[PDB]
RNA sequence: GCAGUCAAGCGUUAUAGCGACAUUGCUUUUUGAUUCGAUGUCGGCUCUUCCUAUCAUACCGAAGCAGAAUUCGGUAAGCGUUGGAUUGUUCACCCACUAAUAGGGAACGGCUGGGUUUAGACCGUCGUGAGACAGGUUAGUUUUACCCUACUGAU
C-alpha cells in the first residue's frame, strides 16, 4: 500500500507546540447585514445590525420573525458573496478568515431547505440471492421503503421485502430479459418492459399478473413513465407511456388495457420518454433530437429541439422527484380519498413547480457528444444553456429533488455538479476508477449515491462537495442503484446476481 | 485564387496502394542477401529496405496532401460550394487522417532503422525489417474508407 | 561469454497473481490535493521522484469538451458518393438575413486576410517565380552544430551527466539558449 | 467541359457502334484469359494470382452459403446495449539463452587489444533516475535504443490489450544476473501499472500495480507484448 | 554542494553544454587552473566529448 | 508481434485436439496542426562486361482518360542514365541541367585518400610504478617484368 509522506522533525515540534483555541470574542461589535433570496432576488428588512456572536439557529429565528412566520418556521441556509456558506456562526464563517471586516456589510443569501435529514448509508445490510442472471433494473416503492422491485436477465422480476432482506414475490411472465421496471406513483401496480417487446402489469401484494401482456411494439422496450397523480383525475388510474428501440412511443390505458396513442416522429431508436407535470411528454432518441409532444392534442408534437451532435442518452426534468412520488412524502402517509391524494400531489408538485414568480419545468438532456443542454421548453425554443467539460459521453443526468442542482455521471470516471437554474459549472466528483453508470439523489438534496463499473458505490456530500463514503462489496459490475423515499435504504444490483442493501 | 483543381493525382485505395509501394520496394531495391556476408552488409540491406518503403509511402501521402485544396483558405463562395458538395467535416477529417498516417509511417521507419543498427544476425535483421513493413501496412490498411472518399 | 544453455523455468507460485501495489481513497485524495499546492523554488532540485499513480492523480477540470465524433453517426459512404444518403445540410441557416450577414462578414474577413498576406508574401516569394528568379542555394556552413554526430555526442554527455551546466553568452543570453534541450 | 460531361455526351451521341458487341466478346473471352494467365504467369505475379484466386473462391462460397441460409428462413442494461467493446504461469519454460548470445564483446584501445567491455544485445528496462556510468568504469553497456518503458499488456478477462508503463523487472527466467540487469526476454516476469484498468480490491483499495509475463521476443519484433497474470 | 547532495553516488559528472564558442572549454580550464581543454576563437574547436577530473568525486565533461 | 473471434477443411461418435481465407484490440486518434552507443573495414580515379527486379526512349491495356498533362499495369536490356557545393563526418544531403538523372553483379562468402600505419612528441583518463587506455593531435623509405599465357598489332 502506498502511504502518505510521514511528518518531519520540525513538523513534530510544531505539533508539540501549544495550540490556539477558537474562542468567540466578548467585545465583538455588531455587523450590518442585508438579506437576499437566492430564488427570487428579494431583500427583507434592509440593513440590520446583528451581534458578532449570533448563532445560525438564532439568525434563523430572527429571519423567521422578520418574515412573520415565527409560529411555523422553515429552516434556511445562509451564504455570503467567492460565496461561502454559514457553517456554525458568522464570526467563524466570515470575520475569522478576515475577508469581510466588521465595518463592511454582509449580504446574506438565504435558501430554504428540508426539515428532515437523511443519514448516509455506511454499510451493507445484506447480499440477497435469488436472481439467476445479471440484474438489469431496480426501483423502490414510493409509498414504503420496505418494497423493492428488481428485474433481471433471467426473464423475471422480483419483489423483495427490505425489512427482512428476503425475497417475497417472483414475477415470471416475460420471455426475454426484463429491461426496465417501474412503480405506479400511487403505489398500486408495477409495470415491467422486457426484451421480448412486451409490457406487463403486476399487482405487488399478491405478486400476480394483471391480464395479458401489452403488445404492439416491434422492438424491445427502452423506458417506462407514468402519468402524474396531480394530473390524473380522481376515480381513474394513471396511463403508462412506453418507449422502444423501434422509434415509437405508445400510450397505454391500464383501466381498459388499451393503446390510445402511438407517436412515431423519431427516425431512430428512442432513448427515453418522460411524462412531465404540465401535460407534455419529452422523448429523446438516437436521431440527435428531443421531441416535445402534447398529450391533450391527440399526441401532436409541439416542438422539435435540435442542438446535439450525437445520441441524446438521457433527459431529466426539474420536478422528476415529485412526479415519481405523487402524493406520498418521506413519512409514508397515505391520503384517505383519491381527491385528497390528487390535491396533496398537486401541492407537492407546485412546491417545486411554482416558485420565484412563474412556474417553470426545466429539462436537461445529456448526450453522446460529451455535453448536456438545459432547456425551458415552455417559454423558448432555443437552449437556455450548454454544459460542457466532460471528456467522454455523459451516461446519466439527474435533477435534484428541489431542482436547484444537476448531476451528470459520465464514462470518463467522473461526476459533475452544475447549478440547476442557469446551468453554470460548480464542482467535479472524482474517485471512481471506471465509468460511472448511474446516480441517485437523497430526499433532502444533501447526499448523492453513484454506482460504477469498478464494482463500487460511492456516497458524496453535496454541501462539502467531497466523497462521504466508499462502498465496496460487489464482486462484478454494478448496473442499477436506487435510494428510498424516506432516505433509509439504498439498493444496488449488477453482474454478480446479488441484490445489495445498504443502510446507515 | 486557383479556380480549378483538376490537377490532383489519382488516389489509390488502401490495398492497391499497399501493392504499389511494396512491389516498388521489391523491384527497385536489390533482393539477394546471403547469410555468409558481413553483418554490416546485412544490416545495410535491411535498413535500405525499411527506409525506401517508408519514403514511398510518405511521398504518396504528400502527393495526396499537397494536391487537395485547403477548404478554409479558398474564397468563401468556393468554401460554401465545396461544403455543400463534399461535407467539409468529412473532407478535413479524411485529409487529417492522411497526415497522421504519414507521421506514423515516418516514426516507424526511424525507429526500426535505429533498431536495425543493433542486429546480430540475418534472421534477426529480417524479422525487424518484416516487422517494420507490417506495421506500415497496418497503418495503411487503417485508411480504407478515407482513401475511397478522397 | 559462457556458451552453456541455461534451464529457463518459472516455478508456479501464488505471489505472481496477487496485487503488488494498491492505494487507498484517502491517499488518492491527499496526493490529488497536494498536486496543486506545490510552490516550486528555483533553488530546489529533484533528488528522487516518488512512485505514484500519476494517471489517477493528473485530473484537471476543463472548461470545454472535445468535438463530437461525426464518423460514428455518418460514414464517408453516406456523406458522399454513389450510395450517399445526405441530401440536406447538417446545420441549416436560421434564415436568409442571417445567411447573407454571415456571407458578408466572411467576404470582409477574407479581404482583410488577403490584404494582410499581400503585404508580405505576394510581394515576396510569389512575385519572384514569375520572372524565373530563384534564391541561391543555402550554404552548408550555416548548418554547423546540427549534425547527427554532434547531437549523438550531446545525448551521450547528457546521459552521462548528473549536473548539466548550460553556458550562455552574456552579450546575447536569450539568443544562446537551447530551450528544446532544456 | 463541366459537371458530368461524359455522361451527357453518351446521352446525346451514344457510344461507338461496336461497343456492346466488343464488350460482350471480351467478357466471353475472360474465362480463357483467366485460365491462360493461371498457366502462363510465373514468379511473384503467378503466386499473387493464385492467392487472389483462392480468396475470391472463398468469398464466393461464403456468399452462396449466406444466401442459402437466408433463404431457408450477455444481459446488458438499456444504456449499454447498442454498444460494442493452479498457480502456473502461461510460459513455464522458454528457450535458454547463453551469455555468448546475451553479450557482445566491445574492444577498446588504439590497437583494439583490450576486450573487457560487454554490450547487452537484448531489450532492457533500466528504471527511473538512470544515469550512465563514467566511460572508464562502464563494463556493462545497455544502449539507449534498446531501453524500454512500456508494453502491450493483454488482460485474459475482458479480452483487451492496453499500452502500459513498466514499473519493475521481477524475475528473468534465464538468470538472477539478467533479472538485476533488467533484461526483457520471453518469459520474463515484469511489474506493470494497471491504473487505467480500474481494478479495486475486495476492501476498496485501488489497484495500480500487478505482474505480467512477456510472451514475445522484443529483440526480434521491436516491441514488448505481455499477458497480465490475473 | 551537489557532491554532498549525492554523497551516496561515489562520484558525480557535470556536463557542459551550450552554443558554439560560448566558453565551455575555457570554463573547464579555469576550474582546473591548467589548459586541459583546447580553446580557440573559431567555433567548433571541441569536436568530441572529454572527461576531466576536477576532484576525486567530481568529473567534468 | 502478442492476445482473441469466425469457420472451408482435417479429426471423432468421446460438441477432445489442429486449422486456410477473413477479422478485432494495443502499437495510433479524428478538422490536413506542428537527431539517443553500427566495436571493425570505407570512398575515389581509369576502364570493360553482364543481369532486369525498366528511370528515359518504342509499342500496347486500364482508369471521369474532353484536350493538355498525369496515375497503374504488360512486352521489352536495342539505346542512354549528367555537372557541381558541403568533412567542427557524408553508413549522406542540397542546387541545377536533363528524355532520364533506374537498381544491382563480376571485390566486399594499376594510382590514390581513409585505414593493420613500428621506432619521435604532446594533452586527457586510469594505475603506487614499470605502464595501459574512454580517448584527442601531429610526423613517419617498400623498389617486377626481359619469362609463360591472355590481349593488341606485325612477319
Ligand atoms: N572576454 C572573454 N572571452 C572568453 C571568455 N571565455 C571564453 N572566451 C573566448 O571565447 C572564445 C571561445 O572559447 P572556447 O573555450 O573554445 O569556447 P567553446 O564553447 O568551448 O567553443 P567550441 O569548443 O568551439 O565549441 C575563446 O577564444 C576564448 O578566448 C570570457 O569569459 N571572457
Ligand atoms: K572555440
Ligand atoms: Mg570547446
Ligand atoms: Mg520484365
Ligand atoms: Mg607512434
Amino acid at each position: 500500500s502506498t502511504l502518505i509522506p510521514p511528518p518531519s522533525k520540525k513538523q513534530k515540534k510544531e505539533a508539540q507546540l501549544p495550540r490556539e483555541v477558537a474562542i468567540i470574542p466578548k467585545d465583538l461589535p455588531n455587523v450590518s447585514i442585508k438579506f437576499q433570496a437566492l430564488d427570487t432576488g428579494d431583500n427583507v428588512g434592509g440593513a440590520l445590525r446583528v451581534p458578532g456572536a449570533i448563532s445560525e439557529k438564532q439568525l434563523e429565528e430572527l429571519l423567521n420573525q422578520l418574515n412573520g412566520t415565527s409560529d411555523d418556521p422553515v429552516p434556511y441556509t445562509f451564504s455570503c458573496t467567492k460565496t461561502i456558506d454559514i457553517t456554525d456562526n458568522l464570526y467563524s464563517s466570515l470575520i475569522k478568515p478576515g475577508y469581510n471586516s466588521t465595518e463592511d456589510q454582509i449580504t446574506l443569501l438565504y435558501t430554504p431547505r428540508a426539515v428532515f435529514k437523511v443519514k448516509p448509508v455506511t454499510r451493507s445490510s445484506s447480499a440477497i440471492a435469488g436472481h439467476g442472471s445479471t440484474i438489469l433494473c431496480s426501483a423502490f416503492a414510493p409509498h414504503t421503503s420496505s418494497r423493492m422491485v428488481t428485474g433481471a436477465g433471467d426473464n423475471t422480476a422480483r419483489i423483495w421485502d427490505c425489512d427482512t432482506q428476503t425475497p417475497m414475490h417472483t414475477l415470471k411472465g416475460h420471455y426475454n430479459w426484463v429491461l426496465c421496471v417501474s412503480w405506479s406513483p400511487d403505489g398500486e401496480v408495477i409495470a415491467t418492459g422486457s426484451m421480448d417487446n412486451t409490457i406487463r402489469l403486476w399487482d405487488p401484494k399478491s405478486g400476480q399478473c394483471l391480464g395479458d401482456a401489452l403488445r404492439g411494439h416491434s422492438k424491445w422496450i427502452t423506458s417506462l413513465s407514468w402519468e402524474p397523480i396531480h394530473l390524473v383525475k380522481p376515480g381513474s388510474k394513471p396511463r403508462l407511456a412506453s418507449s422502444s428501440k423501434d422509434g415509437t412511443i405508445k400510450i397505454w390505458d391500464t383501466v381498459s388495457r388499451v393503446c390510445q396513442y402511438t407517436m412515431s416522429g423519431h427516425t431512430n431508436s428512442v432513448s427515453c420518454v418522460k411524462w412531465g407535470g404540465q401535460g407534455l411528454l419529452y422523448s429523446g432518441s438516437h436521431d440527435r433530437t428531443v421531441r416535445v409532444w402534447d398529450i391533450n392534442s391527440q399526441g401532436r408534437c409541439i416542438n422539435i429541439l435540435k442542438s446535439h451532435a450525437h445520441w441524446v442518452n438521457h433527459l431529466s426534468l426539474s420536478t422528476d422527484y415529485a412526479l415519481r412520488i405523487g402524493a406520498f412524502d418521506h413519512t409514508g402517509k397515505k391520503p384517505s380519498t383519491p381527491e385528497e391524494a390528487q390535491k396533496k400531489a398537486l401541492e407537492n408538485y407546485e412546491k417545486i413547480c411554482k416558485k420565484n414568480g412563474n412556474s417553470e419545468e426545466m429539462m436537461v438532456t445529456a448526450s453522446d457528444d460529451y455535453t448536456m443542454f438545459l432547456w425551458n421548453p415552455l417559454k423558448s425554443t432555443k437552449p437556455i444553456a450548454r454544459m460542457t467539460g466532460h471528456q467522454k459521453l455523459v451516461n446519466h443526468v439527474a435533477f435534484s429533488p428541489d431542482g436547484r442542482y444537476i448531476v451528470s455521471a459520465s464514462f470518463d470516471n467522473s461526476i459533475k455538479l452544475w447549478d440547476g437554474r442557469d446551468g453554470k459549472f460548480i464542482s467535479t466528483f472524482r474517485g471512481h476508477v471506471a465509468s460511472v453508470y448511474q446516480v441517485a439523489w437523497s430526499s433532502d438534496c444533501r447526499l448523492l449515491v453513484s454506482c460504477s463499473k469498478d464494482t463500487t458505490l460511492k456516497v458524496w456530500d453535496v454541501r462539502t462537495r467531497k466523497l462521504s463514503v466508499d462502498l465496496p462489496g460487489h464482486k462484478d459490475e454494478v448496473y442499477t442503484v436506487d435510494w428510498s423515499v424516506d432516505g433509509k435504504r439504498v439498493c444496488s444490483g449488477g453482474k454478480d446476481k446479488m441484490v445489495r442493501l445498504w443502510t446507515h | 485564387m486557383q479556380l480549378s483543381w483538376k490537377d490532383i493525382p489519382t488516389v489509390a485505395p488502401a490495398n492497391d496502394l499497399l501493392d504499389i509501394v511494396l512491389n516498388r520496394t521489391q523491384r527497385k531495391t536489390p533482393t539477394v542477401i546471403r547469410p555468409g556476408f558481413k553483418i554490416t552488409r546485412i544490416r545495410a540491406f535491411y535498413m535500405r529496405k525499411v527506409k525506401y518503403t517508408g519514403e514511398g509511402f510518405v511521398e504518396k501521402f504528400e502527393d495526396i496532401l499537397k494536391g487537395f485544396p485547403n477548404i478554409n483558405d479558398v474564397h468563401p463562395f468556393h468554401r460554401d460550394l465545396m461544403d455543400t458538395l463534399y461535407e467539409k467535416n468529412h473532407y478535413k477529417i479524411s485529409l487529417a487522417a492522411i497526415s497522421r498516417a504519414k507521421s506514423l509511417v515516418e516514426q516507424v521507419a526511424r525507429d526500426y532503422v535505429r533498431l536495425l543498427k543493433f542486429g546480430q544476425s540475418l534472421f534477426q535483421c529480417k524479422q525487424l525489417k518484416r516487422a517494420a513493413l507490417g506495421r506500415m501496412a497496418t497503418i495503411v490498411k487503417k485508411l480504407r474508407d478515407p482513401l475511397a472518399y478522397l | 561469454q559462457d556458451s552453456t544453455i541455461p534451464d529457463a523455468r518459472v516455478q508456479p507460485d501464488r505471489r505472481w497473481f496477487g496485487n503488488t501495489r494498491v492505494i487507498s481513497q484517502d491517499a488518492l485524495q491527499h496526493f490529488r490535493s497536494a498536486l496543486g499546492e506545490t510552490q516550486k523554488d528555483t533553488y530546489q532540485v529533484l533528488l528522487r521522484r516518488n512512485k505514484l499513480p500519476m494517471s489517477l492523480l493528473e485530473e484537471k477540470d476543463a472548461d470545454e469538451s472535445p468535438k463530437a465524433r461525426i464518423l460514428d453517426t455518418e460514414s464517408y459512404a453516406d456523406a458522399f458518393g454513389p450510395k450517399a444518403q445526405r441530401k440536406r445540410p447538417r446545420l441549416a441557416a436560421s434564415n436568409l438575413e442571417d445567411l447573407v450577414k454571415a456571407t458578408n462578414e466572411d467576404i470582409t474577413k477574407y479581404e482583410e486576410k488577403q490584404v494582410l498576406d499581400a503585404t508580405l508574401g505576394l510581394m515576396g516569394n510569389q512575385e519572384d517565380k514569375e520572372n524565373g528568379w530563384t534564391s541561391a542555394a543555402k550554404e552548408a556552413i550555416f548548418s554547423k552544430g546540427q549534425s547527427k554526430r554532434i547531437w549523438n555526442e550531446l545525448y551521450k554527455v547528457i546521459d552521462s551527466s548528473d549536473v548539466v551546466i548550460h553556458v550562455l553568452d552574456a552579450r546575447d543570453p536569450l539568443g544562446t539558449r537551447c530551450k528544446s534541450v532544456e | 467541359p463541366q459537371n458530368d460531361y461524359i455522361e451527357r455526351h453518351i446521352k446525346q451521341h451514344g457510344k461507338r457502334l461496336d461497343h456492346e458487341e466488343r464488350k460482350r466478346k471480351r467478357e466471353a473471352r475472360e474465362s480463357h484469359k483467366i485460365s491462360e494467365r493461371a498457366q502462363k504467369l510465373t514468379g511473384w505475379k503467378g503466386k499473387q494470382f493464385a492467392k487472389k484466386r483462392y480468396a475470391e473462391k472463398v468469398s464466393m462460397r461464403k456468399k452462396i452459403k449466406a444466401h442459402e441460409q437466408s433463404k431457408v428462413k450477455d444481459a446488458l442494461p438499456t444504456y449499454l446495449l447498442d454498444r460494442e467493446q493452479k498457480f502456473s504461469v502461461p510460459l513455464p519454460k522458454v528457450r535458454g539463452i547463453s551469455e555468448e548470445e546475451m553479450f557482445k564483446v566491445i574492444k577498446t584501445g588504439k590497437s583494439r587489444s583490450k576486450s573487457w567491455k560487454r554490450m547487452i544485445t537484448k531489450h532492457t528496462f533500466v528504471g527511473e533516475g538512470f544515469t550512465r556510468r563514467p566511460v572508464k568504469m562502464e563494463r556493462i553497456i545497455r544502449p539507449s535504443a534498446l531501453r524500454q518503458k512500456k508494453a502491450n499488456v493483454t488482460h485474459p478477462e475482458l479480452g483487451v490489450t492496453v499500452f502500459l508503463p513498466i514499473l519493475a523487472v521481477k524475475k528473468n527466467p534465464q538468470s538472477p544476473m539478467y533479472t538485476q540487469l533488467g533484461v526483457l526476454t520471453k518469459g520474463t516476469i515484469i511489474e506493470v501499472n494497471v491504473s487505467e484498468l480500474g481494478m479495486v480490491t475486495a476492501g476498496g483499495k485501488v489497484v495500480w500495480g500487478k505482474y505480467a509475463q512477456v510472451t514475445n521476443e522484443p529483440d526480434r519484433d521491436g516491441c514488448v507484448n505481455a499477458v497480465l497474470l490475473v | 554542494q551537489f557532491s554532498q547532495l549525492h554523497t551516496d553516488r561515489k562520484q558525480i559528472s557535470v556536463g557542459f553544454i551550450g552554443y558554439p564558442n560560448t566558453g565551455k572549454s575555457s570554463i573547464i580550464n579555469t576550474l582546473r587552473k591548467k589548459k586541459v581543454c583546447q580553446v580557440a576563437p573559431i567555433p567548433g574547436e571541441t569536436k568530441v566529448w572529454q572527461y576531466i577530473t576536477l576532484m576525486k568525486r567530481i568529473f567534468l565533461i
